[PDB]
């Protein structure tokens, strides 16, 4: 069961497709090759809470329904440099104009 | 799979698979005449965001006989992301 | 016309299956080929309805007439009942094009008068006027079969 998902950290966001049954872990190594960064210095987090490694992806409550490819869900990335994790900062997008009135 | 990055005005970068990205002709010419990023000038994030999320629909969805959703556009947006698709031929 | 019913007056007993958010409305090709209206099926809904082999339905959202898709393909034409079996039609959203999927959206906001007020480029506003309509994909459909 493929779940869609947003993951984010600062200004980067990536698009990427994972199974229900895989884990944190295997998601983590997902970033490695992308973002060159080991496992590590990655923290995966659904929300404000930290996802364990080793809980399947439904677990964290990515569910099939909730993670869909037309609205993936955001898991938020954090990278460890040095000496501490960094603070989860995922920044916003633009804000979207006012709708125009012909519109409205 | 191959990844290539796709860069909004406000600064925001969008790592995508490059087959989801391929789905537009002028995202394709863009990336061939080496980097595999490309910079739109004119299209803000909350609108590259929702063209990365098309990419992903059109791609899970095409060529399958699951019932298909419908793909989600909120009208303050709408205007905006038309004008991004006439632009990427998607 | 290619893309007309046969009078077949053979029965065929069909399900029309909406399997869409949309309106449907089931539109019949008569035997001289013009487009004839049925009734509307709501969002999650079907229905045992009696048809003839060889007449051909395309399915339309009924208030905005966008294209839908019956068996993943765009025209219907009902086979031969077997073993007391309706013959199911399934009726599914397409995957359009993000432009076209950004027109339905912007046309359904924006009154027709008022798309030359937008903001946008003008092949842009000669394509919220092209609205979909029954016509021009039977013409396609034609071409395509000729080739
Ligand atoms: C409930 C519903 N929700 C979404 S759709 C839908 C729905 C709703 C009705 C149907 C009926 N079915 C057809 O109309 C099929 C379809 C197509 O195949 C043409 N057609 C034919 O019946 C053609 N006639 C012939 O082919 C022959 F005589 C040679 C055999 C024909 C179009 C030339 S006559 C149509 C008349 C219509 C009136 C009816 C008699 N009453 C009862 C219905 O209204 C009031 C008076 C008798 C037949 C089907 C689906």
């Amino acid at each position: 069961m493929d779940v869609f998902l947003m993951i984010r950290r600062h200004k980067t966001t990536i698009f990427t497709d994972a199974k229900e049954s895989s884990t944190v872990f295997e998601l983590k190594r997902i970033v490695e090759g992308i973002l060159k960064r080991p496992p590590d210095e990655q923290r995966l987090y659904k929300d404000d809470q930290l996802l364990d490694d080793g809980k399947t992806l439904g677990e964290c409550g990515f569910t099939s329904q909730t993670a869909r490819p037309q609205a993936p869900a955001t898991v938020g990335l954090a990278f460890r440099a040095d000496d501490t994790f960094e603070a989860l900062c995922i920044e916003p997008f633009s804000s979207p104009p006012e709708l125009p009135d012909v519109m409205k | 799979m191959m990844y290539v990055k796709l860069i909004s005005s406000d600064g925001h970068e969008f790592i995508v698979k490059r087959e989801h990205a391929l789905t537009s002709g002028t995202i394709k010419a863009m990336l061939s005449g080496e980097t595999n990023e490309v910079n739109f000038r004119e299209i803000p994030s909350h609108v590259l965001s929702k063209v990365c999320m098309y990419f992903t629909y059109k791609v899970r969805y095409t060529n399958s006989s699951t019932e298909i959703p419908e793909f989600p556009i909120a009208p303050e947006i709408a205007l905006e992301l038309l004008m991004a698709a006439n632009f990427l031929d998607c | 016309p290619v893309l007309r019913s046969v009078n077949s007056r053979e029965p065929s007993q069909v399900i029309f299956c909406n399997r869409s958010p949309r309106v449907v409305l089931p539109v019949w090709l008569n035997f001289d080929g013009e487009p004839q209206p049925y009734p509307t099926l709501p969002p999650g809904t079907g229905r045992r309805i009696h048809s003839y082999r060889g007449h051909l339905w395309l399915f339309r959202d009924a208030g905005t007439h966008d294209g839908l898709l019956v068996n993943q393909t765009e025209l219907f034409v009902p086979s031969l009942n077997v073993d007391g079996q309706p013959i199911f039609a399934n009726i599914t959203l397409p995957v359009y094009t993000l432009k076209e999927r950004c027109l339905q959206v912007v046309r359904s906001l924006v009154k027709p008068e008022n798309y030359r007020r937008l903001d946008i480029v003008r092949s842009l506003y000669e394509d919220l006027e092209d609205h979909p309509n029954v016509q021009k994909d039977l013409e396609r459909l034609t071409q395509e079969r000729i080739a």
